[PDB]
RNA sequence: GUGGGAGAGGGUGGUGGAAUUCCCGGAGUAGCGGUGAAAUGCGCAGAUACCGGGAGGAACGCCGAUGGCGAAGGCAGCCACCUGGUCCACCCGUGACGCUGAGGCGCGAAAGCGUGGGGAGCAAACCGGAUUAGAUACCCGGGUAGUCCACGCCCUAAACGAUGCGCGCUAGGUCUCUGGGUCUCCUGGGGGCCGAAGCUAACGCGUUAAGCGCGCCGCCUGGGGAGUACGGCCGCAAGGC
């Protein structure tokens, strides 16, 4: 088991009902590959610097989990089987690294 | 079928040629020149006094379709470059700043031999 | 695949067999199993309308689905993977929970054990059938029905599969196995994967009897014969064609498009 | 040439962290290019996972690939 | 990756003594174990002849360690052998 | 062993943007391209320039370096999985378990080869336009293998630091990468410049030796003939030893 951080982008469009539509399917695969969330901040929308398919926002979660790490590769695959998830970017949880400190 | 006030001006400027095609705010062309339609043929259209007379004479179409103002996008190195610039500020036509949209791949195709070179 | 010999005797040296790893089915097939009239090429006047046909083994048709939208929502287990002599992919033998047996054309991939289902419902996932409009843009896909409820026929061949390009309105855009880009019914079945048994086209047939065993009789040249028979016919020795290439029945055979100009289904046609 | 440090500018910062335009937002030039480590003021391997970081930013869609060149 | 609580494992399990670190026995089983796993990940990346390198070098200590072994003692040699399942 | 590092180190799967090309839609007109200057070419069958959509392949801008990694060939968007080497600190374990290495085995840029695939841009061959006495070239317009992927071959190279590997010994100065410390300084493993002694035919090298020494391997013995012939071994061939 080990720590990711599972970044994920929607389609701004969707209404709040369809928002969590997307995100329940999100949550099942989460539970369906072993992803035990801890964190999670929903940022919602936001502003991009270029259009993610044909949009100036995209609607932004961020969950952080430890699942097992053979599985995550697969979870990206079917996380990112859209339509609505236009990005997907599944990273390892590291220790921060500061400057002026 | 339209006239309008403000607009854009685009400026293509290479080693051969410089061309100026003015558009809408959209971005649909009015009206256009070039380094031959001044009446150059040859490596002399690559100059930069015929980019010169080929933006008043743009702009010159353009103002007789009513236009006033643009936004002036350029792009590519070219002797061409800063006379047409120079042309169309004082020409008619307030400009609004500018830019430059000279397109740069960030290691695209392979380039034609000639621009290849030191590797 | 494609299993070799050594060369103890000629033919056996260039001979490849196909393999048959991927079948769990030994011989005998389900009795869904129903017979072959076997015609020869011949039509239902005695007549030949087919050349050089005839001959080869007896085949037992296996009767396969190409409908998946009965079964809708009613999944099954993958029972067999099988050898279909009908075709040049392999069949897959399905169980439904319904207690049907149903054949499948199988999938590249498809494993014996898995289940699999068909309906605007079912993951995207290797042997499902879905719609085409619920199938994600760019999965690759086989077993596609052209209109709607009239069963699959594209990409149905070892090894071939097609695109999902695009949508637009009630037609997705399809790449099919030639390369042609083609609008397709939304609402049209289509499977996804590959066909698989994709080495298929690497078999070398090796020998002359071998063309004999699939029921192809000796093909002849129609600079081999006299001109009573073919525009080629004639001359003394060998001889080039003399005029542009024909046919027996006397049109052009290199390049002459064939495909009728009027034919409504060019609305629905953009390729190659 | 005087200008900033641009490292000088903000205090304490994680390199690490990925989604924070507005601290990022300044490593990059008018243009949208990654600053080069002289007027960052960053270290040799400080540059490297600051860099990496803004790569991975970009791809999420907060920082850009490339803006234009504006009044010349 | 081979856990550090999965080498323990082997190294408890093969130490001359309580708290043995490292003598003859250990470092032998513990190579085998890095090995073995490598060689697996060349059944699969067969194309990975970088790591197939080390593979060699892993391979080869190994090898001296159990020459020097078997000249010592024979016996404790035989042993480990059959234990980890190496030469016949 | 334990605990820690840096890294374009290797394999597999994914994934992002810029650009090029082609197509569709729009607007819009008389040229565009290209060069020393042109001509071929492209364009009123609506080109170029402009905007919107789409398709497809290749390579990864800034960061980026006089940088890092690897035994070498080599390795550069981002993500994950598998995986090699390596260095530091602690001073814990084994007890010389070492060096090197004819054969063997494996890896080995590019081009080339086989079977599939893929083909945007480039571009041997080839065509055309210029130039020239000629131009089977140099410049220009086209352009097919190839370049790309998978599997399998070929085994070469200015494959270079033209500098085999391991070890010990022999001033310093300065820049830089990356560890550890009583973090100005000291300490360790890399990467560069200048240099003591010494070496060297000189040029130069010089704690990253080409110095002073030991081990072991490879190689040289005038130039041409020729890396040719013959033979042998290997390759599908080219061809290699
Ligand atoms: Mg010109
Ligand atoms: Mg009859
Ligand atoms: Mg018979
Ligand atoms: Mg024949
Ligand atoms: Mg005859
Ligand atoms: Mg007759
Ligand atoms: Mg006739
Ligand atoms: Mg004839
Ligand atoms: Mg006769
Ligand atoms: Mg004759
Ligand atoms: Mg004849
Ligand atoms: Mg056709
Ligand atoms: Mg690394
Ligand atoms: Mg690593
Ligand atoms: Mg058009
Ligand atoms: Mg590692
Ligand atoms: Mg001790
Ligand atoms: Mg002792
Ligand atoms: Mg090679
Ligand atoms: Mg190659
Ligand atoms: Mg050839
Ligand atoms: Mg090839
Ligand atoms: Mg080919
Ligand atoms: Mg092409
Ligand atoms: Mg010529
Ligand atoms: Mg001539
Ligand atoms: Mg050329
Ligand atoms: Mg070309
Ligand atoms: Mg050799
Ligand atoms: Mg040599
Ligand atoms: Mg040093
Ligand atoms: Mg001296
Ligand atoms: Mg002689
Ligand atoms: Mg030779
Ligand atoms: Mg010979
Ligand atoms: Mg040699």
């Amino acid at each position: 088991m080990r720590r990711y951080e599972v970044n994920i982008v929607l389609n701004p469009n969707l209404d709040q009902s369809q928002l969590a539509l997307e995100k329940e399917i999100i949550q099942r695969a989460l539970e369906n590959y072993g992803a035990r969330v801890e964190k999670v901040e929903e940022l919602g929308l936001r502003r991009l610097a270029y259009p993610i398919a044909k949009d100036p926002q995209g609607y932004f979660l961020w969950y952080q989990v430890e699942m097992p790490e053979d599985r995550v590769n697969d979870l990206a695959r079917e996380l990112r089987i859209r339509d609505n998830v236009r990005r997907v970017m599944v990273v390892k949880s590291q220790e921060p690294f500061l400057a002026n400190a | 079928k339209r006239q309008v006030a403000s607009g854009r001006a685009y400026i293509h400027a290479s080693y051969n040629n410089t061309i100026v095609t003015i558009t809408d705010p959209d971005g649909n062309p009015i009206t256009w020149s070039s380094g031959g339609v001044i009446g150059y043929k040859g490596s002399r259209k690559g100059t930069p006094y015929a980019a010169q007379l080929a933006a008043l004479d743009a702009a010159k179409k353009a103002m007789a379709y009513g236009m006033q103002s643009v936004d002036v996008i350029v792009r590519g190195t070219g002797a061409g470059r800063e006379q047409a610039i120079r042309a169309l500020q004082a020409s008619g036509l307030q400009v609004k700043s500018i830019v430059d949209d000279t397109p740069v791949p960030h290691n695209g195709c392979r380039p034609k031999k000639k621009f290849r070179k030191a590797s | 695949a494609v299993k070799k010999f050594k060369p103890y005797t000629p033919s056996r040296r260039f001979m490849t067999v196909a393999d048959f790893s991927e079948i769990t089915k030994t011989e005998p097939e389900k009795s869904l199993v129903k017979p072959l009239k076997k015609t020869g090429g011949r039509n239902n006047q005695g007549r030949i309308t087919v050349r050089f046909r005839g001959g080869g083994h007896k085949r037992l048709y296996r009767i396969i689905d190409f409908k998946r939208w009965d079964k809708v929502g009613i999944p099954a287990k993958v029972a067999a993977i099988e050898y279909d002599p009908n075709r040049s992919a392999r069949i897959a033998l399905l169980h439904y929970v319904d207690g049907e047996k149903r054949y499948i054309i199988a999938p590249d991939g498809l494993q014996v054990g898995q289940q699999v289902v068909a309906g605007p419902d079912a993951p995207i996932q290797v042997g499902n059938a879905l719609p085409l409009r619920f199938i994600p843009v760019g999965t690759v896909v086989h077993a596609v029905e052209l209109e709607p409820k009239k069963g699959a026929k594209l990409a149905r061949a070892a090894g071939t599969s097609a695109q999902i390009q695009g949508r637009e309105g009630d037609y997705v855009i399809l790449r099919l196995p030639s390369g042609e880009l083609r609008k397709v019914h939304g609402e049209c079945y289509a499977t996804v994967g590959a066909v698989g048994n994709a080495d298929h086209k690497n078999i070398v047939l090796g020998k002359a009897g071998r063309s004999r065993w699939l029921g192809r009789r000796p093909h002849v040249r129609g600079a081999a014969m006299n001109p009573v028979d073919h525009p080629h016919g004639g001359g003394e020795g060998r001889a080039p064609r003399g005029r542009p290439p024909a046919s027996p029945w006397g049109w052009q055979t290199k390049g002459l498009k064939t495909r009728k100009r009027r034919k409504p289904s060019s609305r629905f046609i953009i390729a190659r | 040439s005087r200008k900033a440090k641009v490292k000088a500018t903000l205090g304490e910062f994680d390199l690490r962290d990925y989604r924070n335009v507005e601290v990022l937002k300044r490593f990059l030039s008018e243009t949208g290019k990654i600053l080069p480590r002289r007027r960052t003021g960053l270290s040799a391997k400080e540059q490297r996972i600051l860099a990496k970081t803004i790569k991975r930013a970009r791809i999420l869609g907060l920082l850009p690939f490339t803006e234009k060149l504006v009044r010349k | 990756p081979i856990t550090k609580e999965e080498k323990q494992k082997v190294i408890q399990e093969f130490a001359r003594f309580p708290g043995d670190t490292g003598s003859t026995e250990v470092q032998v089983a513990l190579l085998t174990l890095r090995i073995n796993r490598l060689s697996e990940h060349l059944k699969v990346h067969k194309k990975d002849h970088h790591s197939h390198r080390g593979l060699l070098m892993m391979v080869g200590q190994r090898r001296r360690l159990l020459r020097y072994l078997q000249r010592e003692d024979p016996e404790r040699y035989r042993a480990l052998i059959e234990k980890l399942g190496i030469r016949g």
